[PDB]
């Protein structure tokens, strides 16, 4: 795949800063914790670095073609996305496969400012039936991997909702 | 996967109902995120 993951430690300052924002950018859901669980804040087990030369590369140039439409502004953000397909989305990077074709805005691949919003979609859509082991979608015990992705948006139309 | 609306990137969701909500956003070409952090986590239950 050329994709290696690199085990940062918690005393450093890039871990910390993800974390950060990790927890910092928990809410409470409409739903009650039905998709997602009932939380206010996560246990991190381990942050990784996700490093692909060619996928690197793939991404930087989108980036400039993008930011030349748009006044030499790519517009880029540091967001969330959760997945049954992060393990893909890391190895082959993101594509077609990991759009919703059914979502809000139309068949894209959604990302967000809360890390609480991409909690709800670790096992697929509206959590799914939860957790493999106990088919609980506020399970306490199994572990959770959410992606916390550079993503380009340019000129971004505004959706109101 | 569909298209980006003309002459835009991106959509962004603005919450315009909940108050403590973020924003949400959609990109319709991959190569427009790449993954940087992979976090493995466990929600807490509340005390
Ligand atoms: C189908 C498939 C590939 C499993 C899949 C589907 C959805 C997601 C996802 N959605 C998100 C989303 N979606 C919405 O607001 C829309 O659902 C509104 O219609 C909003 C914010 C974040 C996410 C996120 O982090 N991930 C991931 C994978
Ligand atoms: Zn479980």
């Amino acid at each position: 795949s050329g994709t290696i993951l690199i085990d940062l430690s918690p005393d450093d300052k890039e871990f910390q800063s993800v974390e950060e924002e990790m927890q910092s950018t928990v809410r409470e859901h409409r739903d009650g914790g039905h998709a997602g669980g009932i939380f206010n804040r996560y246990n991190i087990l381990k942050i990784q670095k996700v490093c692909n030369k060619k996928l690197w590369e793939r991404y930087t140039h989108r980036r400039k073609e993008v930011s030349e439409e748009n006044h030499n502004h790519a517009n880029e953000r540091m967001l969330f996305h959760g997945s049954p397909f992060v393990n893909a989305i890391i190895h082959k990077g993101f594509d077609e496969r990991h759009a919703y074709i059914g979502g809000m805005f139309g068949a894209g691949i959604y990302f967000a400012e809360n890390s609480s919003k991409s909690n709800q979609y670790v096992y697929g859509i509206g959590g799914g039936t939860g957790c493999p082991v106990h088919k609980d979608r506020s399970c306490y015990i199994c572990h959770r991997q959410l992606l916390f992705c550079r993503v380009t948006l340019g000129k971004s139309f505004l959706q109101f909702s | 996967m569909a298209h980006s609306p003309p002459g835009h990137h991106s959509v962004t969701g603005r919450p315009s109902v909940n108050g403590l909500a973020l924003a949400e956003y959609v990109i319709y070409r991959g190569e427009q995120a790449y993954p940087e952090y992979l976090i493995t986590y466990q929600i807490m239950r509340p005390e």
